[PDB]
């Protein structure tokens, strides 16, 4: 199981759920993506998020708007 | 249970209305899930709003940062 190797397990979970407050949380999305960029299971995380339809949050180095644009 | 602790942690990140919606939906507070209609009456929210609250909450629960492996 790839979740054993998730490095976000050592982070504040809310980092991966930025709230747009009168605008895109560009800085917080970037801060979450920086974690994903040093994660060994990024492709597995993204694959699972896409295949199960996780609509909220940053998964696998992609923001929710990016994943949403991927699926129509 | 670790599920219990993580569930309460996730609920703390929500607004009071959103957390109440989730608790009535899953029956976490008194053991009785409520229908979407009663949740709507109680919190003045639409079926669609309930669905998006639930989707966001489930995403938070299933995110690998909180994972109970
Ligand atoms: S890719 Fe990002 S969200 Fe997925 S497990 Fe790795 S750090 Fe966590």
């Amino acid at each position: 199981d790839w979740r054993h190797k998730a490095v976000c397990r050592d982070e504040d979970p809310e980092l991966f759920f930025p709230v747009g407050n009168s605008g895109p949380a560009l800085a917080q999305i970037a801060d979450a993506k920086l974690v994903c960029n040093r994660c060994p299971v990024t492709t597995e995380c993204l694959s699972w998020a896409l295949n199960t339809g996780q609509d909220s949050g940053v998964w696998g180095g992609m923001s929710e708007d990016e994943r949403r644009a991927l699926k129509r | 249970t670790l599920l219990q602790d993580q569930l309460q942690s996730v609920l703390d990140t929500l607004s009071e209305r959103e957390a109440g919606v989730v608790r009535l939906r899953f029956g976490l507070t008194d053991g009785q899930p409520r229908t979407l209609d009663e949740i709507g009456q109680v919190y003045g929210v639409t079926r669609e709003r309930i669905r998006q609250i639930e989707s966001k909450t489930m995403s938070k629960l299933r995110h690998p940062s909180r994972s109970q492996v």
